[PDB]
């Protein structure tokens, strides 16, 4: 599950929660839409609504986000895209 | 008996345009990569 960064529009502060959220949700949940769910929710709760979450390993997306609220890492081989819009 | 005649002017003021505006988007991609660094059988000997 180490955390590599690919890519980001989003404060370092709010970087460190999209890892550390993850990082909680793929140790507590063996399931792709269960970690995806956890780590939307943190977000709402902490960042205000409404965040998007995608989990996987082979994907492809093309995402509209609202400034300074996008990241897109990988956990191990696990891709995790992680964005705001709407 | 007097009656004078004056003249009066208030001033002038001065406006200016503005505008506003809520947050913004943008678009962004990504392709999810699949590596194999994998060989085949490496003869281990632990």
């Amino acid at each position: 599950r180490k955390a590599v960064i690919k890519n980001a529009d989003m404060s370092e502060e709010m970087q460190q929660d999209s890892v550390e959220c993850a990082t909680q949700a793929l140790e507590k949940y063996n399931i792709e839409k269960d970690i995806a769910a956890h780590i939307k929710k943190e977000f709402d709760k902490k960042y205000n609504p409404t965040w998007h979450c995608i989990v996987g390993r082979n994907f492809g997306s093309y995402v509209t986000h609202e400034t300074k609220h996008f990241i897109y890492f990988y956990l191990g081989q696990v891709a995790i895209l992680l964005f705001k819009s709407g | 008996i007097r009656w004078e005649t004056k003249s009066c002017q208030t001033a002038s003021i001065a406006t200016a345009s503005a505008s506003a505006q809520a947050r913004n988007h943008v678009d962004a991609q990504v392709q999810t990569e699949a590596p194999v660094p994998v060989s085949v059988q490496p003869p281990s000997q632990y």
